[PDB]
DNA sequence: TTTGAAAAGCAAGCATAAAAGATCTAAACATAAAATCTGTA
């Protein structure tokens, strides 16, 4: 069953019953009738939706909200930081890398 | 028994708020966290939820306006008993002074004293203390949030008033500091460009209806007006989304700055063809446009830039131009040029006397005419003023003695500012970096 | 008027500011303070914590044993004789002196000093010595270290003064007041290291008053360490304390036996009417039950405690814990509640001794989740790779990613990779940190297994093991999966 | 017109000064209840 799979995933990652309770509570509360609650506990699709929401402001989700100029500037700064030995950079070197990348793309 | 409002792209967040916030204190968590970055609709969704459920008793606090922990405690103790007065006006109370709260345990004692006089109420109730922007306290440390997590455990268990804390947070790392506490948290991710456009239309079109510039130009020259407002919003988004990102506030600023000039190019020929209106009003979709010393002092700044961005052991290879009576050779110069562009990095530190030597090397000019310029009172007064204007910095910033030989000097102007300074006196500084 | 800040919780005691040197017009005008009603001491809360029982509670056979072993002198006779002889000679010669006593915790310093002053008060009750005033000042029971000045003067005069006025009053009283108008004072300074401030004015004043000719003051200074004056005090105070210092050594096991069997004189090898309906035992349906503690059990407890510390509190608590374990086993098999021969033998004492010595740390890391143990395993691998006892968190992230992607033929890794990087969804995108990354990091920080540095860059922030590496590898070898790869 | 040769330039390695800041303390600044001092009465 899907609920056993979610319990197994919690046992491998968090091993915390309060963590599982924080996901079970809105699954119970957002149901509007008895059959909807039975479908929710049989499928646990809300647990997937909750798990997706818990990660949406992580580093992975924050990058997927960037614009093209934001992504280009971030890539340029990561290039300058990789080439540096202290991993340090400033706005001038990142802009130099950005204008070099835009020139070699166009 | 709660009403779920309809927020356009925050439907999951609204269902989560309905699942966590109720009048029953038994099935409500002690702490609740809403986490998201700026302009993600946290305040908007929380306000819509508490507007759809008037029976829920909410107290709103802005931790940014309080700055420190002690005014935050006093603000909690003030606003809780003010709300309890305005909620049950027939209950006789004692007005405790909120300035009596100076420590967290004093807040626990004061909240206990306030809550023991509402014990004649029938049902257990929830009081929601909303801290909108907890990690926006200028004075924040890592130990402050632990006190607010564990505050409910010090208040009486069988009280009629049971305080519930709703926190609003900006930073992911601040929230991840407290992950083992297992507080229920609802995340508000950053909006899509499509959602930003929809929110901008639905929140700014009616403000673009009754702007006096548009109607004044229609008189002096309703779905159609909505069409031209929405087309302006979509043109602003399509022109400046790479500049603003998914910032609602930056696009609101750009719309507010560029609406009247776009209005001032609407004609009777332009009112039905939007491509001709975009052609006439083109220059404000190409650039953002969101912006708003003596002879000795300029040459002292130029010499300070030269001192900071050139190595002192190449000095005699450039400025030395006097003839010799004794045999001698000047510096040959750099054998090969470096490829680092030193004006990209932070400036070097120099002494006063090298700055004076380079200053009189490059300052403009029979037997008593005194061709060179000495460093008199005016030069040192100008240098002191340059330190006052923060165009020159030292290593020491407080209790700095100017007169010590261990005190070093650096320029802090950008390259463009010193280029403007050098071209204002027609000095060719860009020769020295070639 | 408008105030820049407020102090609305100021609570100020009612203590006068005028010292004793201004209390009389001259030195010749000072009367006999022994014939003064408020001088030299010539319990209002004890009725607050009482209530009616409304129950008859069950006291089993082991309960009297557990009450007899509480902390609340067969082995301290030489130290008693030395302290008593010095204090007796100082009292009956009107001399001022300092007696220094040091020792490790629980070796009987406070008990010996209190019994010495009890026998001295018994001597002065029968007019063998002049009558004196006994004062206890415990340095760990003071809010401020200057409060000792407030305490001693209040014990001497009955006045309530502030601390600088109190210390001026004490200076005038010890220095200027004649001996024929005074009384001897014996002051016990317990926990002397707590009375050490930055400027050692309290220590200097207390030991310098004992060098005054008129003071009639005896200071018994009780300290943790033999060379506390040499470590923390100035040379003047070390000179004033003296060279003659009394060491209280830890107890040997014969003396710990003597203490324990002195606690068990009236119930060990004795009979009880047990009343097996309830188990409530009365000391001489109802059975006559002998109770004994094994002498070899006391032997092994005393030997272990005497080798480790010599602490009498530790030995009494070990025997009390053994009696508690035996009582729990006894009440388990009968269901007696609280409302033949029962013996506290060797194994109860051994289970009491080993329960303080077994480490939960390896047991704690054994029962962690897979991700926390994977964190610890990657940290150990980085520690053995680059040799550093401090690893960057980004290195740990890359090491965890490398161990997942290199051991991709392991069946457990096949089953758990989608959980670790996607939470088993196929609607969550692939993550840069594993699931529960910040959770297990914070968990190992709350447990004290890890130390982390205060930097806000997550990748270049460093992490250290606060526990032993041998314990960490022994925990990591117990797991079936991580001991394979 | 040449010509060796000394002044000048560059690098590797390392000892060491200096910068930045973490941590702390003294002192100026500020308030405040109890005791004490005037001070007529
Ligand atoms: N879903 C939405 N529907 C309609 N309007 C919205 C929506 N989200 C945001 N807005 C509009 O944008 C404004 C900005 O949102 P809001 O103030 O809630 O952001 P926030 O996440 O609380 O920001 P901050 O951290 O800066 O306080 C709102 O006041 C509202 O006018
Ligand atoms: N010689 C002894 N005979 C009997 N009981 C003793 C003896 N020594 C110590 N104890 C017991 O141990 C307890 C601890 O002794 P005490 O308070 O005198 O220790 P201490 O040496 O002052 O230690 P600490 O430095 O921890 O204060 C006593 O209250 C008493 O119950
Ligand atoms: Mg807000
Ligand atoms: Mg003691």
């Amino acid at each position: 069953s899907n609920l056993n799979r979610h319990i197994r995933m919690n046992f491998e990652t968090f091993r915390s019953l309060p963590t599982l309770k924080n996901s079970i509570i809105p699954l119970v509360a957002t149901s509007k009738n008895f059959g909807s609650l039975c479908t929710a506990i049989k499928s646990c699709s809300f647990l997937d939706i909750y798990n997706k929401n818990q990660l949406s402001n992580n580093l992975t989700g924050r990058l997927q909200s960037l614009s093209d100029l934001e992504l280009a500037i971030l890539i340029s700064a990561a290039r300058v930081a990789l080439r540096a030995k202290d991993g340090s950079f400033n706005f001038n070197l990142a802009y130099a890398e950005y204008e070099k990348m835009i020139k070699a793309i166009n | 028994n709660v009403t779920t409002p309809e927020v356009a792209f925050r439907e999951y967040q609204t269902n989560c708020l309905a699942s966590y916030i109720s009048a029953d204190p038994d099935i409500t968590p002690s702490n609740l966290i809403l986490q998201g970055y700026s302009g993600t609709g946290k305040t908007y969704t929380l306000k819509k939820y508490f507007n759809a459920n008037p029976n829920l008793h909410a107290v709103w606090l802005e931790p940014v306006e309080l700055v420190s922990w002690k005014p935050l405690l006093q603000a909690i103790a003030r606003t809780v008993q003010y709300k309890l007065k305005t909620l049950y006006p027939n209950i006789p109370t004692t007005d405790y002074d909120p300035l009596q709260v100076e420590e967290p345990f004093l807040l626990v004692k004061t909240l206990h004293n306030i809550f023991v006089q509402y014990e004649s109420l029938q049902e257990k109730t929830c009081l929601f203390l909303i801290l909108d922007g907890f990690d926006s306290l200028q004075d924040l440390d890592a130990a402050l949030f632990n006190k607010y997590i564990k505050l409910n455990e010090l208040l009486p268990k069988d009280s009629k008033i049971n305080i519930k804390f709703i926190y609003t947070m900006l930073e992911t790392s601040f929230l991840q500091r407290y992950s083992t506490h297992c507080i229920p948290t609802v995340m508000f991710p950053r909006y899509n460009v499509d959602e930003v456009s929809t929110i901008l239309v639905m929140s700014r079109c009616g403000e673009l209806m009754e702007d006096s510039c548009l109607r004044k130009r229609i008189i002096e020259e309703d779905d159609q007006f909505q069409n031209v407002a929405a087309n302006f919003i979509h043109l602003i988004v399509q022109a400046f989304h790479s500049y603003t990102g998914n910032d609602i506030f930056a696009l609101n600023d750009l719309i507010d700055f560029k609406w009247p000039k776009y209005v001032s190019r609407i004609t009777k020929e332009n009112i039905f063809e939007p491509l001709a209106l975009y052609k006439s009003a083109i220059k404000l979709f190409l650039s953002t446009d969101d912006n708003l010393l003596s002879i000795i002092s300029k040459y002292l700044l130029i010499a300070s830039y030269i001192c900071s961005y050139l190595e002192p052991r190449y000095d005699a290879s450039i400025f030395s131009r006097k003839t010799r009576i004794i045999q001698g050779r000047a510096a040959y110069g750099r054998r090969k040029k470096k490829e680092v562009n030193p004006r990209y990095l932070q400036p070097s530190l120099f002494a006063i006397e090298r700055l004076l030597a380079i200053f009189q090397a490059i300052f403009p000019i029979a037997l008593r005419e005194e061709s060179l310029m000495k460093a008199n009172i005016e030069v040192f007064q100008n240098l002191s003023e340059l330190h006052t204007l923060k165009l020159i910095a030292t290593t020491m910033n407080k209790n700095i003695d100017y007169l010590s030989p261990k005190v070093r000097w650096k320029v802090n102007v950008p390259w463009e500012i010193i280029k403007e300074i050098s071209e204002s006196v027609h000095f060719n500084i860009s020769d020295y970096f070639s | 008027v408008i105030r820049k800040f407020t102090k609305k919780n100021v609570a100020r005691a009612k203590k006068k500011y005028t010292p004793f040197s201004k209390r009389f017009k001259s030195i010749a005008a000072i009367p006999d303070l022994t014939s003064l009603p408020e001088f030299y001491g010539n319990s209002r809360f004890e009725n607050k914590l009482k209530t009616t029982q409304k129950h008859q509670i069950v006291e089993t056979i082991f309960s009297k044993v557990k009450k007899q072993l509480n902390s609340s002198l067969p082995a301290r006779e030489n130290e008693f004789a030395s302290i008593y002889l010095s204090a007796y000679s100082a009292i009956e010669s009107d001399s001022a002196t300092t007696i220094y006593v040091a020792g490790t915790p629980g070796v009987g310093k406070t008990l010996t000093v209190r019994e010495v002053v009890k026998e001295l008060l018994s001597s002065s009750a029968q007019r063998e010595i002049p009558d004196f005033l006994y004062v206890e000042i415990n340095g760990l029971k003071m809010v401020k270290p200057t409060d000792c000045y407030e305490t001693l003067w209040n014990k001497v005069s009955g006045e309530r003064l502030t601390w600088a006025a109190s210390m001026e009053s004490l200076e005038f009283y010890f220095k200027r007041v004649p001996k024929n108008k005074k009384k001897t004072i014996v002051v016990l300074l317990d926990e002397l290291d707590a009375m050490v401030t930055k400027s050692q004015d309290i220590m200097y004043n207390f030991f310098n008053w004992t060098t005054y000719e008129n003071a009639k003051l005896i200071v018994i200074a009780v300290a943790n360490t033999m060379d506390l004056p040499e470590r923390q005090l100035g040379n003047k105070i070390t000179s004033r304390i003296g060279f003659t210092r009394i060491m209280f050594t830890g107890y040997t096991h014969e003396e710990l036996k003597n203490i324990i069997d002195l606690r068990l004189k009236g119930l060990n090898d004795s009979f009880f009417y047990v009343d097996t309906k309830t188990g409530n035992a009365i000391l001489i349906d109802v059975r006559k039950v002998r109770l004994r503690m094994s002498a070899d059990a006391i032997e092994i407890a005393s030997r272990k405690v005497a080798s480790v510390s010599g602490d009498a509190r530790r030995a009494l608590k070990v025997c009390k814990r053994a009696a508690e374990i035996a009582e729990k086993h006894y009440m388990a098999k009968h269901g007696y509640g609280y409302d033949g021969v029962q013996t506290v033998h060797i194994t109860h004492v051994m289970k009491a001794l080993n329960e303080t010595l077994n480490s939960h740390v390896i047991t704690f890391m054994t029962r962690l989740s897979f991700t926390a143990k994977l964190f610890i395993y990657a940290l150990l691998n980085l520690m053995k790779k680059n040799g550093s006892q401090e690893q960057e968190l980004g290195d740990i992230v890359d090491e965890i990613k490398l161990l997942i992607e290199v051991n991709g033929s392991n069946k457990f890794v096949m089953e758990i990779a989608k959980t670790l990087f996607q939470q088993g969804s196929d609607n969550i995108s692939e993550q840069l940190r594993i699931i529960s990354w910040d959770f297990v990091l914070n968990q190992l920080l709350d447990a004290g297994i890890l130390f982390k540095q205060t930097m806000k860059n997550d990748r270049i922030c460093c992490v250290k093991l606060n526990i032993s590496v041998e314990e960490a590898k022994r925990a990591m070898n117990e797991d079936e999966t991580l001991r394979n790869l």
